C-alpha cells in the first residue's frame, strides 16, 4: 500500500522511488526492478553531455514510452490474437519480450554506462526507425543499426 | 430461535448405525435465555410443552425487563446445573443460552462502569477468557456416561 | 432460391434458377413471405426497396434462432434506369451501426 | 498527498480563496505552456471585474470572452466521437469548430516564458487576438454553409498569420491587427 | 460489505482492475473500428459493381422479350431447372460465427448449352453476372453488420463500466473510509479520557 | 481478528520469520485445502537450498519449481481479463494456460490428509508429478501451434492417469512415472 | 445520523421489535409516498394473523398477498438485469413483470395522504385492489402466450380503471370492483 | 456531502431545503437549483384553491413525476445507445432537456406566479394527454392551450 504513513512521509520528503515488482520476481528476473512505477526526481540535472553521453535522455524516454506501448499490447493479444495486429504492433511486442528479458534481468554483472547504452540501442533497432519519435535524428544516424551481439554470443 | 426449537425437538442419535448401545434415552434440556422478550419466551414456553419436554428441562429466565447486571450469572448457574446432572447422573444433556449478544451487553457495561482499558469497540479486555469460561464447559469425560451438549444463539450485529 | 420483385423480372430470375415473384403490395409481400421462411428451402432472398425498405421490420419475428436466409434490399424496375444511390443506403446503415453521421 | 481535492487542507482553502488555478501534468506532457487545465481552473472575480474591461480595454471585452469559453466548451464537449472515430471522418461543422479549437489552444492560451516577446502580454494584445479568431470562425462557418470544404480553409495563408500574433512586439502590434483584420474579411469574398 | 482494513484493500485493487480494463476495451474498440471503416469502402464499391451489372442484364432481358419473342423466354424459364446447391459456409469473424454463401452455381452443366433464341442466349448469361455480384455483396454486408454488431456491443460494455462500476467501487471506499477513521478517533479520545482521570486521582493522592 | 492481514501481529511477524504460509477464506469455503494461499505466501530458503536438492532430489529440480511458478503467475495474469471478457473469450493458446492453472491447482497442490496415501508425500513424488505436467503442458502447446482446437486437449484420456497420480503409492509411483510420461509422448505423437 | 442502519439506536432496536419499517431517501426523491423500502422490511407478526384475515377479509386472502410480494420479488430482481441492457434486451414475460410491477407500485404501494378520499383504505379496499391486477396478470400472461404483442396490453383501456381505483369511496367501491372485474374479462375475452 | 453532519442535522430540524447542484452550474444554468432533493414541508399550507391558482398542486405534482422519469431515460441513454427508445423515451428526453433550459434557466428576472404557471403549463403540453395521469381532467382541457413557441 502506497498510502500507509511510511511510504507516504517518505514520498513527501525524498524525490522519487524505485519500485520492486512481485511479478517480475516471480518470473525469474533479477534485479526485479519495475521501470514504470519508478521515477527519479533529479534526473536531468545529472545527465547529457558533460556528464555522460549525449543521448541519455531521449534513450530513456523512448525507451520508457516504448515499453509501456509493449506491455499494453501484449495484454490486448490475448484477446485479439497476434493475427489480427498490426505489424509495428508485434514489433512492439517482441521489444518488451527482448526488454525484460535482456536489459532488466542483469543477473550479478557489473555493467557500466556506455554497456547500458550500447544494450538500449541494440533493443531499440528492433523497432523500425521512424517509430523512435523522441530521439532526434543525429542520434539515430549515429547509434541506430547497432543488433544483438554482445548478449548472446558474451555475458 | 425456531432452529433450535426445532433441533431440540428432533434430536436423537441413531445406535442401530454405530451398532453399539440401544437405549436411546431422550436428552434433557437445560435452557438459559438473558434478555429474552415476550414474544420469544412465549414460542419458546408453548413449543416445549407442546412436544412434551418441560418434564425434563430445566429453564433459567432473564427477560428484557429484568435488570442488566443479573445476566453475568445466569449462564454459569445453567452450566453448574447441566455438569451436575451429566457427570453424577449420567443424563444426556443440550444447553441452548439463547443470545450472547446481551451478555456481551452486560459485561461491557460493567466494565466500563469500572474504567478499565477498552477493546475493540469498547468491550471489555478479558471477554476472550470470559468466553471460555463458559463455552469449554462441555463435552465427555473419560469413564462416565453424561454428556453435556452446547447450542449459542447468538446474533451478528449488522449481519 | 427466392426474391420478390416486380414478376416481369421473377421470370428472369427464373430463367437464372431463382423462384421470384410478388404483387407491388407490401403487405401481400411480408405476408407471404412468412410462408417462403417458414419453407425456408433456400439460402438468400433479395426484395425490391419500394415493397419494404428493410426487410427486418418483417422477418426478424421469424427469423429467430436461424441465420441462413440472409435477407437484402435489390434495385427494382424503376431504379433499373435511373440508378441507384449507393451512399443513401450506406451512410443510414454506418449511422446505426456506430451511433453517429459520420464521412462528411 | 497525491492529488486528491478532498482532503483537509484542499477543501479548507477552497472556502476562502477567488480563483483556483488549476496546473497540470498531462497538459505538460504533450508540450503545452503553461500547463493550466481551462477545465478544472474557475475564478469569482469576473462578474465584478467587467466595468474596468468595458471602459479600458473594449465595450465588448466580456462578449468575447464569453464567445471563446463557449468555443472551447463545444470543442471539449465532442472529444468522445473524434477518439472514436478520428478527426478526418468527421462532419463539416464538427471539424471547423475541432480546428477552431485548436488555433485557440495553440495560438491563443499557450505562451513561451522563454521567448524574449511571448514572455508577456497586455490585454489589448489578448482582445486583438481573440477579436481575429471570432472573425476567422464566423468567416469560416458561413462559407462551410456556402458550399467551400474544410480542406482549403485549413490551407488559407492567414492561418500562418493568425498564428503568428504570439510573437509580435507589443509597438507593432495595433496596426498588424487593423491589417490582418482587413485580410480576414479579404479571403471571404474569396470564399463567396 | 464488513468495513475493515482488508475489505479497504480489496476495494482498492477492486478500482485499479476496473480501470486498467476500461482502457483495454477501448484498445478493443479501437481496432474493430479500424477494420470497419477498412470494410465499409470495399462493400460500397461492391454496391457499385453490383450496380453496373445490373444494366448489362437489364439491357439484355428488355430487348430479348420485346425484340425477340415474347413467349420462348417463358418457356426456357421454365425449361431451364432452379439451383438447390446453394450451400452456404460457416465463417468465424471476431470470435463469433457468420455464414459465407458458396453456392455450387455451375455454368455449362445446365440445360442448352447453345440454343435456339439469339437474345434468350446472352441474357442467360447475363443473370449470372447478376447473381454472382449479388452474392457478393451479401457475403461483404453480412460481415459489415457484424462487425457493427460487436462494436456496439463493446461499446455498451466501456460505458456500462465507467459509468456503474467505478462510481459504486468510488462510495464504497469512502464509506469504508469514514468507518475506520472514526473508531480510530473515538479510541484516541477514550485513552485520553482515562490518562487524564488517572492522573487526576493520582494527583489527589499525590 | 477478523482475518484481518493488517494487525498488529501478523506485522510484527512478517519481518522476522523466513517463511510465510497465508490462509485464505475462500478455498477454505470450497473445502479445498491444504488452502494455502499461494498469491500471498513467500519463502526467503528457496536459494540457500538448491545444492541440497541438485544433490538429493534431482539434477534439475529447482528450474522445474521455477517453471512452474512462472506458469502460476501467468495464469494469476491471465485472470484479470477473464474476470471482466468472461472465460470463453480468451484465445486457445491461453485457455491453454488456464485449463493448465487448472490442473496444476486440483491435481498437485490440492492434497488430502484424511487418505493413508495421500496425507504423507514423498519429494521424488512431487518431482514425477512436476515433471510429467509441464512435459504435457509443453506438448499440448506444441500441438495447438498446428491447429488443435483446445477443447479436444481437454478430452485426452491420460489427464485421468495425471489426476489419479497422487494417490498412487510411493512404491509403486516409479512404474506409474514411466508409465504416463510414454503415455503422454504418445497421446500427441500417435495423432501426428 | 446518515441514515445509516448501522448505528447504534437502530442496531439496538433492530433486537427488541416485531416490525421494522424501514424508510428510504431514494423513494422519496421521486415523489413515491409513503417512501417505505419494501426490500428491506419485514414483519414477524404476519403468521399469527391469518386466522384473523381467513374470518374478516376474505378466505384467500394470504394466497392473493403471498403472490403480489412473489411479483415484487421477482421484478427486484429482473431491474437490475434491465438496467444494463434496456427492456427490450429480455423477452416478453419479462416485460409483462416489469409492467405489472410499474402498475403495483404506482396503483397499490402509493396512498395521497393529503387527497380527501385515498388518505384513508379499508381492507377489503385492499384486497379487491389486488385481486384486480392479479387477475389483469393472469390473463396477459394467456394473452402474451398465444400471440399479442406488448403494444395492444399496454394500450388497453382497463388500466385507466384499476390505476383510478384507489380514489374510489369506501361505500361506493364494491360495485366499482364488481364494474371493473367485468372489464378486465371482457376487454381480453373479445380479445379473443 | 448530503451525509456530513452539518447538512444532516440541519435537515431533521428544518421544513425542507433548496439544493445546488453542481452540474447545472457547469452546464451554465442559474439558478442552479435541481428540483429532485429539494423539498418544501409547508408547501400544502399555502397553495390551492383561494389562495393561488386552483392547479398548483397537481401540476407541481406531475411536473415532479414526468421530470423523475426523464432523468432516468437519460441514464440509460448514457449507456445503451440513443436508438432504444420508442415515440415516449423522446418525449421525455425532450421533456427533460426543455425543463433544464426554459424553466430552472431564468437568469436574473422576477417571474410571477401566473407566468410560472404558464410556463410550466407550456412545458407539460409538449406531452400527450393520458401520460398526465396525475392531474384531473377539467382543468387540463383547461390549461392545455398554450405551446412553448411562447419564449
Amino acid at each position: 500500500d502506497r498510502t500507509h504513513p511510511i511510504p507516504d512521509l517518505t514520498g513527501y520528503i525524498t524525490e522519487g522511488q524505485i519500485q520492486l515488482s512481485r511479478e517480475l520476481h516471480r518470473k525469474g528476473i533479477y534485479p526485479p526492478i519495475d521501470p514504470l512505477p519508478s521515477l527519479s526526481r533529479l534526473m536531468n540535472n545529472g545527465v547529457g553531455k558533460g556528464k555522460t553521453r549525449e543521448d541519455h535522455k531521449q534513450v530513456s524516454d523512448q525507451l520508457y514510452s516504448a515499453y509501456a506501448n509493449g506491455v499494453d499490447i501484449r495484454k490486448l493479444v490475448a484477446i485479439i490474437g497476434e493475427d489480427a495486429l498490426t505489424e509495428n504492433d508485434r514489433r512492439y511486442l517482441q521489444f518488451a519480450d527482448a526488454f525484460e528479458r535482456f536489459f532488466i534481468n542483469q543477473g550479478q554483472q557489473n555493467r557500466s554506462i556506455e554497456e547500458s547504452l550500447q544494450i538500449a540501442w541494440a533493443l531499440l533497432s528492433m523497432l523500425p526507425q521512424g517509430e523512435l519519435k523522441r530521439i532526434s535524428k543525429d542520434h539515430i544516424g549515429k547509434y541506430y543499426g547497432q543488433k544483438l551481439e554482445e548478449i548472446w554470443g558474451a555475458p | 430461535n425456531e432452529i433450535a426449537a426445532q433441533i431440540a425437538r428432533q434430536a436423537t442419535v441413531r445406535p442401530d448405525l454405530s451398532g453399539e448401545g440401544e437405549k436411546e434415552e431422550p436428552f434433557a434440556v437445560v435452557f438459559a435465555a438473558m434478555g429474552i422478550t415476550q414474544r420469544e419466551l412465549s414460542y419458546f414456553i408453548q413449543e416445549f410443552e407442546r412436544t412434551g419436554a418441560l418434564s425434563r428441562s430445566v429453564l433459567f429466565l432473564n427477560k428484557a425487563d429484568d435488570p442488566t447486571i443479573e445476566r453475568i450469572l445466569t449462564p454459569r448457574m445453567a452450566l453448574t446445573v447441566a455438569e451436575y446432572l451429566a457427570f453424577e447422573h449420567d443424563y444426556h444433556v443440550l444447553v441452548i443460552l439463547t443470545d450472547m449478544t446481551n451478555y456481551c451487553e452486560a459485561l461491557r457495561e460493567i466494565g466500563a462502569a469500572r474504567e478499565e482499558i477498552p477493546g475493540r469497540r469498547g468491550y471489555p479486555g478479558y471477554m476472550y477468557t470470559d468466553l471460555a469460561t463458559i463455552y469449554e464447559r462441555a463435552g465427555v469425560v473419560e469413564g462416565k456416561k453424561g454428556s453435556v451438549t452446547q447450542i449459542p444463539i447468538l446474533s451478528m450485529p449488522d449481519d | 432460391m427466392a426474391v420478390i420483385a416486380d414478376p416481369e423480372t421473377a421470370q428472369g430470375f427464373r430463367l437464372a434458377g431463382l423462384e421470384g415473384y410478388g404483387a407491388s403490395s407490401a403487405e401481400e409481400a411480408q405476408s407471404l413471405l412468412e410462408t417462403l421462411v417458414e419453407r425456408g428451402g433456400y439460402a438468400l432472398v433479395a426484395v425490391d426497396e419500394a415493397l419494404l425498405p428493410d426487410p427486418e421490420r418483417a422477418v426478424e419475428r421469424l427469423m429467430r434462432g436461424r441465420d441462413l436466409p440472409v435477407l437484402l434490399p435489390i434495385a427494382g424496375l424503376k431504379e433499373a434506369f435511373q440508378g441507384h444511390d449507393v451512399e443513401g443506403y450506406m451512410r443510414e446503415l454506418v449511422r446505426k451501426t456506430i451511433g453517429f453521421d459520420i464521412k462528411l | 498527498p497525491g492529488g486528491d481535492m478532498s482532503e483537509p487542507v484542499t477543501q479548507s482553502t477552497l472556502r476562502i480563496v477567488g480563483a483556483f488555478w488549476r496546473l497540470d501534468a498531462s497538459l505538460a506532457f504533450r508540450r503545452h505552456f503553461p500547463a493550466i487545465n481551462w477545465n478544472g481552473s474557475y475564478s469569482l472575480f469576473t462578474s465584478a471585474l467587467d466595468p474596468w474591461y468595458r471602459e479600458n480595454v473594449a465595450e465588448d471585452y466580456p462578449e468575447l470572452r464569453d464567445a471563446i469559453s463557449e468555443l472551447l466548451q463545444r470543442e471539449a464537449g465532442l472529444q468522445e466521437i473524434v477518439q472514436l472515430v478520428g478527426p478526418d471522418a468527421l462532419q463539416d461543422a464538427e471539424r471547423l469548430v475541432i480546428e477552431v479549437g485548436r488555433i485557440i489552444r495553440e495560438d491563443f492560451l499557450q505562451q513561451n516564458a522563454y521567448h524574449e516577446v511571448d514572455a508577456y502580454c497586455s490585454m489589448k494584445k489578448a482582445y486583438g487576438i481573440m477579436k481575429m479568431i471570432l472573425a476567422f470562425y464566423k468567416e469560416a462557418e458561413a462559407a462551410i454553409k456556402r458550399g467551400v470544404s474544410i480542406d482549403e480553409i485549413l490551407q488559407l495563408p492567414v492561418l500562418e498569420r493568425i498564428g503568428r500574433a504570439r510573437y509580435v512586439s507589443e509597438e507593432e502590434f495595433p496596426a498588424y491587427f487593423e491589417e490582418a483584420m482587413k485580410e480576414i474579411q479579404g479571403a471571404f469574398k474569396a470564399l463567396a | 460489505v464488513s468495513p475493515t482494513r482488508m475489505n479497504l484493500l480489496q476495494r482498492r485493487g477492486q478500482l485499479r482492475l476496473a480501470q486498467k480494463g476500461v482502457d483495454l476495451l477501448k484498445k478493443k474498440r479501437d481496432a474493430l473500428v479500424a477494420e470497419f471503416f477498412g470494410l465499409v469502402r470495399e462493400a460500397m464499391e461492391a454496391r457499385k459493381a453490383l450496380d453496373q451489372a445490373a444494366k448489362e442484364a437489364y439491357a439484355a432481358l428488355l430487348l430479348a422479350q420485346a425484340f425477340d419473342g415474347p413467349e420462348v423466354v417463358a418457356g426456357a424459364a421454365l425449361g431451364v431447372p432452379p439451383l438447390e446447391g446453394v450451400e452456404a459456409e460457416v465463417e468465424n469473424v471476431w470470435g463469433s460465427k457468420v455464414p459465407r454463401l458458396k453456392a455450387t452455381f455451375p455454368d455449362g452443366a445446365l440445360l442448352s448449352p447453345v440454343g435456339t433464341p439469339a437474345y434468350t442466349l446472352e441474357a442467360s448469361r447475363a443473370f449470372r453476372r447478376y447473381a454472382e455480384a449479388l452474392i457478393r455483396v451479401a457475403n461483404t454486408e453480412t460481415r459489415l453488420k457484424k462487425i457493427g454488431e460487436e462494436i456496439k456491443k463493446t461499446t455498451r460494455r466501456v460505458n456500462a463500466l465507467e459509468q456503474v462500476v467505478i462510481p459504486g467501487i468510488r462510495a464504497q471506499i469512502r464509506f469504508i473510509q469514514q468507518v475506520l477513521e472514526q473508531r480510530e478517533r473515538e479510541d484516541t479520545f477514550r485513552l485520553k479520557r482515562i490518562k487524564g482521570k488517572i492522573e487526576a486521582r493520582e494527583a489527589e493522592e499525590e
